[PDB]
């Protein structure tokens, strides 16, 4: 699950 | 203190409120949701091998006299998570290395919407023959560097 994203 | 050199203490402000200490002999210290990580951080956002703190022998630029620095060991924070980490004021993406200074508070995950923030304070009690301890010496250089096969290999241990 390497589909993370942060603002 | 013949086993502990560095102290990473999850603060009460963060979902975590524990104290973890890296052993002068444990290198590198792995961090991530996976307890396999020498250091333990359970954050739904965090990854298995979220990040690890690695130690390396600090090299000096020779010396034709009597000066400090010499050659010893230094502790580098190696981020391996996609959720990126925040160290003081330096960003580190999964696959980067960073210098850890005595009393360095590193954030592994910060979400404004969720209001959940995680940050550990690095406190070195023992200096296992450290050139300084990790806070460097003269002109502090806090810049994020990239990792190599050597670093990637370390995470291939757990």
């Amino acid at each position: 699950e390497d589909i993370y994203y942060l603002d | 203190g013949n086993g502990r050199f560095l102290t990473l203490k999850p603060l009460p402000d963060s979902i975590i409120q524990e104290s973890l200490e890296i052993q002068q002999g444990v290198n590198p210290f792995f961090i991530g949701r996976s307890e396999d990580c020498n250091c333990k951080i359970e954050d739904n956002r965090l990854s298995r091998v979220h990040c690890f703190i690695f130690k390396k022998r600090h090299a000096v630029g020779k010396s034709m006299y009597e000066s400090p620095a010499q050659g010893l060991d230094d502790i580098w924070y190696c981020h391996t998570g996609t959720n990126v980490s925040y160290l003081n004021n330096n960003r580190m993406i999964q696959g980067t290395k960073f210098l850890l200074q005595d009393g360095d508070e590193i954030k592994i995950i910060w979400d404004k919407n969720n209001k959940f923030v995680i940050g550990f304070k690095v406190e070195i009690n023992d200096t296992t023959g450290l050139f300084n301890e990790g806070l460097g010496m003269l002109q502090e250089q806090r810049v994020v560097l990239k990792q190599t096969a050597e670093e990637k290999d370390l995470v291939k241990k757990l």
